[PDB]
RNA sequence: CUUAAAGAGUCAACCCUUUGCUUAUCUUCCCUAUUUAAAUGUUAGCAGCCGCAUAGGCU
């Protein structure tokens, strides 16, 4: 059972509604939840989403922390309703590298001399971009990089951008 | 009878925003601008173009351009100068007898509440059309004719009611129907976070140079000055459906959305105008269109 | 309700060029009228007009001798005589582009014509000529001028023949007015006694001489009717226009 | 009339000059060089520009001289800059005496002795001979870091 | 060019008119022959 | 490769040749669109089909189409026709004539 | 039911020797480019390896 509630990007057309969304989950990755607790859902998965982020709180909703977290951001988000409902998924973020990540990631270690073990990875692997949804977000460590999404099950293990495995 | 609009007419522009520039401050200390620079920096990798095989491979380096506060300041700092420009109904190329039937047409306009939409755009920072995103608070100051005046918070869509934004709207109004001119500077503080992500204006790259170019001045973010002009002048609350605000337009059009709000319903400005011109009545919704449209200028003929 | 089906970029191959002892080139309308009669007799579809153009067209030869192979010794009566060449009389051949339209009436549904003609224009041949390559026949339907300019605007490019008639004889209508004749009609002049040499044994056969007309080629783009190009069947022995002369 | 089209966007590089954000006055620097001997054609000549010569000999030049000086004094030179303007301060120097003009009407040409000094010098240079060469600064409050218009191409 | 209407040309007040008219030895009055010296000095091609 | 001179059994051609011997035993058609490529060297010299003719300007002209070098199609079908190897004292196929002379 | 029926056009080639383009020359006069635009769409995988990397994870 899930207890699904919505949030909204309301008029959003001059500012780009998926860059709020991207500045809402950026803002609840750093400052209080999502570490671990219980999850969130896109539930429309086609086309660049923009409106409608679906988190369900299984472990109870609590009006005042839809406020205390998006305090900065009324302008533009309006705070659904409570559904009594058990029908949305989760899903995972897929990771894509380019040629030299693999470049470096056989320079760390497993043995290069000096070039001669680095150029027999110099050849191409084939590795490259697809494009089913792939949302930018904010991060601390890194450059504002863009999560691949996909579809997924159920594994009841979360973080603070998607799954996990056990 | 039924005269034509002339095929070459044009109107200027009673609207003048400068392009923004983009500092790096305190909430504790405003004075000490540090200016906030771009940066060319590389993204190498991206690929899988149309028809390719094996030269979807190929590490272009593209430095595109990055902006960021500095890690020591936390706020943006964005300043402009509006100048509103007086005598807002003649014509540079074209008339009379065509603008002068417009004056008799649009004489009993309401300039009071298209002023205090303009005002209040800056108001609410509207300009900002991202730097908003992100921010705990909004602070804008606007100095003109030495009398400053402050916003902390406001609403940005559906217009509120107060007197600190009527009282450089009842200045204003006299300005935008009388004669001369008034100039306001114009500065926005937010909180966006300890070296954040600051958005200025994009630009058009060449051939092969980059990707993704931001707009300089002398090594220093800004953004463009139409893009102020545009946030200026996000008034159109009247055509017939979907009550958030739109720049005001000829065609009610935005090319973010790729759909027209005034085209092919008659609503489109240059009926309206034309109408007025020859002698049909008006109300205050539409006249108010035509006078908003005609504040930006452009071109009105073909 | 009359239909029409195209042959377009039909590449004749080994088409020998000798219309008569004094037109050389593109063989006559009796040829592509009789073509008619070919898929009305070995397919079934009647056939009642036909018209064509020429997308390319060259008879094999120099600018102003065209000749013809060495002949083979297929003849009884030569058994010495084979060591030299030939005995070679006058025989040339060309190769071209072609298209064709067909008049036919079918009264059954178009996916059945296209086929029944492409396995017509595998077994038969192009005045002595070979079928290369040809594109796949459509068929049109037209009830009036206007969606008879719709088969007209399908054709670009071709060289399509209209009829332009003789004003008194020949060569002096070559000359004076520089145009183009061939054979559109035969005259009987004898009939021959036995038909033991016959290809049929059963119709009489009688020597015939060839009539001549004076023709034209238009840019198919640029023709008012196209019933002024079609060709059929004449009287008597002959063939002409649907809309006469041009 | 293009409704059609309305949503399509239109983009395009476009130049622009603007003042720098530390400064708010524009100063425009240009010289004037009055060449006398104004009746001489280049190509042609004599016996039709003779007898226009001798048909404008008695011109009123200074009147000529002060409208065309007043053109520079009343700062009508720029046709886009004086938009939104405090004051359009413009300074002549011409042979080492300078001469301010602080507000001068634009259209009505306006009767004071500053502007005719000026002219009663240049009708005598663009009645007789040789030349003259006036140096024009025109600095203008638009405002601080505003919008300037040169001339496009 | 901007208004696209001519105010000398159309009522015989073009230049060409009335430098003619003082070569050939009409009368001017100040309003019509100070338009030809301030024309004069503008400079220009004048011959067709 | 192939030998022309020697015609020398091999499974490949044998497909065709019962394809084309189903056709010749009864009736219908078959129709083989036939490519050559060969490596002559750079700039080498072809050799097309050459014309009768007593032309008074060209002693020797190669055939075209508009100018594209071509061959006769005669010239093919008297190398498909030369298989004749059962006249007497036979040594080299010769064209399939009546009276066997080439 | 086709001026239907049908045919190897093959071959060979030294074009080549030699050349004074010279002599001068006034493009030249005058001009309001202009008026207003959202750069949309970056909603595009990077310092990285936990990783046989081409399967699955974390800041």
């Amino acid at each position: 059972m899930y207890n699904t509630i919505s949030i909204t990007v309301v008029d959003a057309d001059d500012v780009g509604v998926n860059f709020v969304v991207s500045k809402v989950l950026s803002t609840l990755h750093n400052k209080g939840i999502f570490n671990g607790e219980v999850g969130v859902t896109f539930p429309r998965m086609d086309k660049n989403v923009g409106d409608i982020i679906t988190l369900f709180s299984k472990t109870g909703v609590d009006r005042k922390v839809l406020t205390s977290t998006l305090n900065t951001l009324t302008d533009f988000i309006h705070i659904g309703k409570p559904k009594e409902a058990d029908k949305v998924k989760t899903y995972r973020k897929v990771d894509t590298k380019s040629k030299g990540k693999l470049i470096r990631r056989c320079i760390k270690r497993k043995g290069v001399s000096a070039e001669t073990a680095e150029s027999l990875y110099g050849n191409y692997k084939g590795e490259k971009c697809k494009l089913p949804y792939i949302v930018v977000n904010s991060k601390s460590t890194g450059q504002r990089f863009s999560m691949f999404l996909e579809e997924c099950e159920n594994s009841e293990k979360f973080n603070s951008y998607g799954l996990c495995i056990v | 009878t039924k005269l034509k609009a002339p095929a070459v007419l044009a109107y200027s522009r009673k609207i003048n925003p400068t392009n923004a520039l983009m500092f790096a401050v305190n909430w504790s200390d405003r004075d000490n601008t540090t200016a906030v620079m771009v940066g060319t920096k590389t993204v190498a990798g991206t690929q899988s173009v149309r028809g390719n095989p094996n030269d979807a491979d190929k590490g272009n380096i593209q430095t595109v351009n990055f902006a960021n506060l500095p890690h020591n300041k936390n706020t943006l700092l964005v300043k402009y100068n509006v100048k509103f420009v007086g005598d807002v109904f003649k014509a540079e190329l074209g008339g009379g007898e065509y603008s002068n039937t417009l004056q008799t047409a649009l004489e009993n306009t309401d300039f009071g509440t298209l002023a205090y939409r303009y005002v209040y755009n800056i108001a609410a920072g509207r300009t900002l059309w991202r730097n908003r995103v992100g921010a705990e608070s909004i602070e804008t100051v606007i100095t003109v004719n030495d009398q400053t005046f402050t916003f902390s918070d406001l609403l940005v869509n559906e217009f509120d009611e107060d007197v600190d934004v009527a009282e450089i709207a009842d200045m204003v109004a006299g300005v935008l129907s009388g004669e001369g001119f008034v100039t306001l500077k114009v500065e926005h503080y937010m909180l966006l976070g300890e070296g954040s992500e600051v958005f200025p204006s994009q630009e058009f790259v060449e051939n092969s140079k980059l990707s993704k170019q931001l707009f300089d001045l002398n090594g220093q973010a800004a953004m463009h000055d139409q893009k102020i002009g545009n946030a200026i002048r996000t008034i159109d609350t009247w055509y017939e459906d979907a009550t958030t605000p739109i720049a005001v337009e000829p065609y009610g059009s935005v090319v973010r959305n790729g759909v027209a709000y005034r085209a092919g319903n008659k609503t489109d400005l240059f009926t309206l105008m034309d109408g007025a011109v020859n002698g049909k009545s008006l109300t205050e919704e539409d006249q108010m269109f035509v006078t908003a449209n005609l504040i930006r200028g452009g071109v009105f003929g073909g | 309700m009359r239909k029409f089906i195209i042959v377009k970029n039909v590449k004749v191959d080994g088409i020998n060029a000798k219309s008569s002892d004094i037109t050389v080139g593109m063989p006559p309308a009796t040829t592509f009228c009789g073509l008619g009669e070919t898929m009305s007799i070995k397919t079934g579809i009647v056939v009642k007009a036909v018209s064509y153009g020429s997308v390319k067209f060259e008879v094999r030869g120099s600018r102003f001798n065209t000749s013809v192979t060495k002949f083979a010794w297929q003849d009884r009566g030569n058994g010495g005589k084979a060591n030299n060449n030939s005995p070679i009389q006058p025989k040339p051949l060309a190769d071209g582009v072609f298209t064709l339209c067909f008049e036919v009436e079918w009264e059954d549904c178009a996916e059945v014509l296209v086929d029944k003609v492409t396995n017509f224009i595998n077994t038969a041949r192009i005045a002595g000529g070979t079928i290369a390559s040809f594109n796949k026949p459509f068929v049109k339907v037209a009830k009036d001028a206007e969606e008879l300019a719709s088969v007209k605007n399908a054709m670009m490019p071709c060289y399509v023949v209209v009829d332009c008639g003789v004003e008194v004889n020949i060569f002096e209508d070559a000359v004076n007015r520089k145009l183009q004749p061939m054979v559109n009609g035969y005259k009987k002049l004898e009939k021959i006694v036995d038909n033991k040499h016959m290809r049929d044994k059963f119709t009489p056969a009688y020597l015939a001489t060839p009539t001549y007309t004076m023709i034209g080629y238009k840019m198919v783009s640029n023709v008012d009717n196209f019933d002024q190009a079609l060709w059929q069947y004449g009287e008597n022995t002959k063939v002409k226009t649907i809309g006469g002369i041009y």
